[PDB]
């Protein structure tokens, strides 16, 4: 189950960094987020659903 | 290029000479230090360089470099790096010919996928580790012997 | 499967999208901006001289810039050296300027035939067949001889006002502040821009020796034939020395990397629309792409085209005893800043070819919204437990630590403390008691229980988004 | 850079039996043909230009 | 009939916080630090000659405290920073006994006496030396009129062989002079205070000034300072009149919190200790009570800090004075951090404020449970850290000090360029193992519990929301 | 996770482990990426062994074991508190 939950999770993970790397370069463009993103700990939420969802599909077999 | 002599007072002799005739007052950008080491004990050799660099005139900025490696010579019979490096290189074809025999059996259009890509970064890695080291080993007899 | 039709279109304009911000962010010049803004500030805002009020932006009368080129112009730009050019010994200017006026020339309209007793003549707007070509007063030499256009490095540009081409008086600056302002002063003595004029205008350099930016400054001044003259400035940063260092070389990485994907793009979607269904452009979905690949490949041509040369640059350095025709560099330079802003909607473009998953734009709303909330009402709790411990720990350690002396100061220790930059030292030293007892409490209640709290909320908020879509977008 | 040589580059490299050598150094220079014009002392000016 | 209680409350509450933060900021003035670090950089960071570079706060042997003694302290006690001394200066020591020790009898004939850690059990009583005044002979703790200090080694008496200074400069050099004639201090010497106090007109702040010198059983010297800033500042300007009342009304407000108090316990006569909004209501009226009593000390026995501007020749003994005026301050800051806590009775009306402290609730059970589970890692990791690296380390010489380092690692502001090289071994096996352990398991589980909680609580008050 | 762990001290060991002195032995190239994950160690020295994999090295290292694979290990433990409460409270 690691490697496909690490798998079928990695486009959601790669468009939020994407997205915050975009509101980054938005917030210098009028003229420190990895602090803000490792307090979010988004990505850990992201892969528990996907593990949950996995684990819950390999069950009834 | 200034050779420096080779005994200690012909070293200063030279260092004086080119000291009071301007040698090194000029635009002159850079002066680039740079003898050697040997060290038999442990049998390796390393390549020192110490260079300033002029911004503007009037102050400089330091920047030394010692690079130890070990002088091993293709002419030196079949030594490791070359068994292993020969070898490598075989690795490559086999990886190579068995890449050319799913494009012909699948045909047209196996690109835009993984498969068709991770295994020609790997043949690009063999082959370069591979041609590296034969051409250090090269290196190292024309080096030596001039 | 939706491994190969529905797993790599999307990263790849996912990839392409990011790409596309790399670039995007790898093409604000802020040092170059303050540059411009600092030159503007020093010359549009500045007036006349200390007593007079003509200033660069206030162009009443034909002496308003004849006071100005002597006075504030001569502080600001004119600096004596240490003649140089830095007023605040730090903007050095490149070069020197040089001097054009495109002037109405001697007869460039009719009087009435039933008033001709009284009506001389008049002077029409600058235009290519309104520059005057032949003598304009006493013209000892080029002052106020009309140079061709072609002869001195210069063409239409059809500006704000009006289509002032290379025609017109020409003259070149000094090498001295002093022998500037006397040079001024002569051509101000004499009839350098009369009533038969139509359009002035000064080109100057900057290059700020110590940071590596060489500049363009273009003033112009459009003499009505109405009356007046209304004057305006604009800083063309025009640079071909990028290649310096390793930042240099991930620029260049990255345009490479967006060169090869743009052609690889190109080779994947120039199959299925060639040997199948053509002719395909009110589908939302096909002329798209086709547009986005034409718009890329068209800017990076033009972009290439732009630096096809840097001898100019070099040649101005090695040899600076002119003024070189930098009008043409900085014509380029604005070319490039339009398409620059046309990269910026090409790029805004491309994160609407990222939308293919539509309808998921305005009905998610009123969960942010409700996020916001939660998060609000956490601040409040967050910071009441925050200036309690910051009130503790001014009133224990206030006057034994010099990190708690002030109360603006510990809340400024107390977010360094977050951040793990604890000094521990005083804190135990000052008091072994109620010392290590509030650094442990604080530790324990900011680490342990109250920062898990903020990620609960936003795992809860996304965990809510995920079923409600997955409810409604899957149920009808 | 003269008193630097002059004190512990020679020293170095000549010596009884201090440290073995296998060849000896070189001063190559380039010259830039292009003679720098100073800055006034202080503050080092940003990096290089 | 029931908002009508939860604003009366609310108001009487606003006006308890204000009375209490306007009261609290009055006693703290930008001087008191500003002169503490003055007095600070006076002596203890000026060179102890003019010629060598070791201050008081780098002594290194009784030599150097004997050149401090006859220099830097004599400069900075008698000024050419702008304050002035009132009544005189004491030094003392405390010193142990020889034969206080047990040689071993195999070595016997090598060493002729050895003197053991200092301990009241085992302390000197008898005069040495030229036996002519009082410091040369064992004076009484009572006689002193002293008391504990809890050092950094140990804890010292009151009692000990005690001279007092001169006045001025001259008399001063000279009597100190003659004690170094003399071995004052000799190899049973354990401890060394200098006591004195200074006025400093210009501004109104007193301040009490002490100093030790411990010499361990083991050669060395550690020095450990005291300042300690007093005012006298009671009925001044017309900022004052208005403190005097404010402590009026804290006191009748104190009156009422606790005759309200006293009524709901009589009308619920038990069950009152468990909502927790009670409890946090008796610790702030106990608080209140006793830090309203030691404020009465601190202002009764304040009429001799006048006694003494008249230019005497006594000792003033300014000590509980000033050890009052700490103890205040470390119960005045918990009582001020316990009423701003307090704010969460009211605040939680909010729906979603009161979801928040729900969520906190409903967790307080197992966040409990699982705090004894890392604390006896915490703490079997904290022994074998102390085991270890006891001697060597200076972060690991004590077990509180074994905690906060592991406390401090767990920020993550860790050395290791000494833990590596105390141990070569078994130091680094302990860094990974702890690192693994807490960053990596034992933290994830507080997170995975308070998440849980607050999904069930919104989905429960959701549902409860949805069946009205 | 430590197969991988073990492949990037490796790689540090061979590539830097000549001219840093804090990756000259294995044990220490292990200790090294220990103190990256608390954020202690600064990277100021560590281009100039290399810069080909100067920064590419600490940028993937950080990445890829602190945003992907450090926290598989959060997310399975809450998971698993989720079930086990469920399994009894149904009970
Ligand atoms: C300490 O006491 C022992 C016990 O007899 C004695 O032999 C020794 O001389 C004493 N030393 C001093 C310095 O008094
Ligand atoms: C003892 O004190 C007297 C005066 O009180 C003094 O004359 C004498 O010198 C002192 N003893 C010694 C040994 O100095
Ligand atoms: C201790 O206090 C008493 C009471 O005033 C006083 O007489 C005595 O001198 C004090 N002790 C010392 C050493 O001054």
């Amino acid at each position: 189950v690691f490697g496909k939950t690490l798998c079928r999770a990695l486009p959601e993970l790669l468009g939020v960094t994407l997205g915050l790397v975009v509101l980054g370069v938005a917030y210098a463009q009028l003229a420190w987020a990895l602090r803000l993103w490792g307090a979010l700990r988004l990505g850990a939420v992201i892969l528990r659903w996907r593990y949950h969802a996995l684990r819950g599909e390999l069950y009834r077999p | 290029v200034q050779e420096l002599g080779l005994s200690l007072e012909e070293s200063r002799d030279r260092l004086r000479f080119l000291q009071l005739h301007n040698w090194l007052d000029n635009r002159s950008r850079a002066v680039f230090l740079e003898l050697t080491r040997y060290s038999p004990a442990v049998g390796l050799h390393a390549a020192v360089t110490l260079r300033l660099e002029f911004p503007a005139a009037g102050r400089a900025l330091a920047a030394l470099s010692v690079r130890p490696f070990a002088l091993r010579r293709l002419s030196a019979g079949l030594s490791l790096p070359l068994l292993t490096s020969v070898c490598l290189l075989l690795f490559a074809v086999h990886f190579a010919v068995a890449e050319a025999r799913t494009w012909h059996r699948e045909g047209r259009w196996r690109v835009l996928r993984l498969g068709a890509w991770a295994r020609w970064l790997l043949v690009a890695l063999t082959a370069a580790t591979a041609l590296v080291r034969l051409a250090q080993l090269g290196a190292a007899d024309r080096q030596w012997t001039r | 499967k939706y491994l190969k039709s529905v797993l790599r279109e999307l990263v790849t304009y996912l990839l392409f999208l990011i790409v596309l911000c790399i670039l995007t962010y790898g093409m604000m010049s802020s040092n170059v901006y303050y540059y411009t803004r600092m030159m503007s500030q020093l010359f549009l805002d500045t007036p006349v001289s200390k007593t007079e009020k003509t200033n660069f932006k206030t162009l009443s009368s034909m002496e308003d810039f004849w006071k100005f080129t002597e006075g504030s112009l001569l502080d600001g730009l004119y600096w004596k050296m240490q003649n140089r050019s830095f007023i605040f010994y730090e903007n050095l200017l490149l070069g020197v300027p040089r001097i054009r006026q495109l002037r109405v020339r001697n007869g460039s309209c009719s009087i009435p035939q039933d008033l001709r007793d009284e009506i001389k003549e008049c002077y029409d707007v600058y235009s290519v067949s309104s520059e005057d070509r032949a003598p304009f007063g006493p013209r000892n030499g080029t002052a106020w001889i009309y140079t061709s256009e072609k002869d001195l490095n210069g063409s239409s540009h059809w500006g704000i006002i009006a289509t002032y081409s290379g025609a017109g008086y020409y003259l070149d600056l000094s090498r001295t502040r002093e022998e500037t302002a006397a040079q001024v002063a002569s051509l101000k003595k004499n009839v350098w821009l009369d009533r038969g004029t139509r359009a002035t205008f000064i080109d100057f350099s900057v290059y700020n020796a110590n940071i590596n930016l060489f500049c363009v400054v273009r003033l112009l001044v459009e003499f009505p034939a109405t009356g007046g003259v209304i004057p305006s400035w604009q800083f063309q940063p025009l640079k071909l020395i990028r290649y310096v260092t390793t930042f240099d070389f991930f620029l260049a990485a990255c345009e490479i990397i967006f060169c090869f994907f743009i052609f690889y793009y190109v080779v994947e979607e120039i199959l299925e629309i060639r040997i199948h269904k053509l002719h395909y452009f009110r589908s939302f979905w096909n002329c798209l792409d086709v547009v986005i690949v034409v718009l890329s490949v068209v800017a990076i041509g033009i972009n290439i085209y732009r630096t096809s040369n840097v001898e100019v640059l070099l040649q101005f350095l090695e040899d600076q005893n002119t003024f070189p025709n930098f009008e043409h560099l900085a014509y380029w330079q604005i070319q490039f800043n339009n398409i620059a802003a046309v990269t910026v909607f090409f790029v805004w473009i491309k994160l609407f070819k990222f939308i293919n998953f539509n309808r998921t734009m305005s009905q998610l709303s009123t969960t942010m919204s409700r996020c916001a909330k939660d998060l609000f009402g956490f601040a409040i709790m967050f910071f009441i437990i925050f200036l309690a411990y910051a009130q503790l720990a001014y009133l224990v350690f206030g006057t034994q630590v010099d990190d708690f002396s002030t109360f603006q100061e510990c809340i400024f220790t107390q977010f360094r403390i977050i951040l793990g930059d604890i000094n521990f030292a005083e804190i135990e030293e000052a008091n072994r008691v109620l010392g290590p007892i509030y650094f442990t409490t604080f530790v324990f209640f900011m680490f342990f229980i109250l920062l898990n709290m903020f990620a609960a909320i936003i795992a809860d908020t996304y965990s809510e988004v995920k079923s409600d879509l997955a409810q409604q977008k899957a149920e009808m | 850079l003269w008193p630097w040589m002059a004190h512990v580059l020679l020293p170095y490299v000549h010596g009884n039996q201090s440290s073995p050598e296998l060849g000896p150094p070189r001063l190559r220079q380039v010259r830039l043909q292009e003679a720098l014009y100073p800055d006034p002392p202080g503050p080092r000016v940003h990096t290089c230009s």
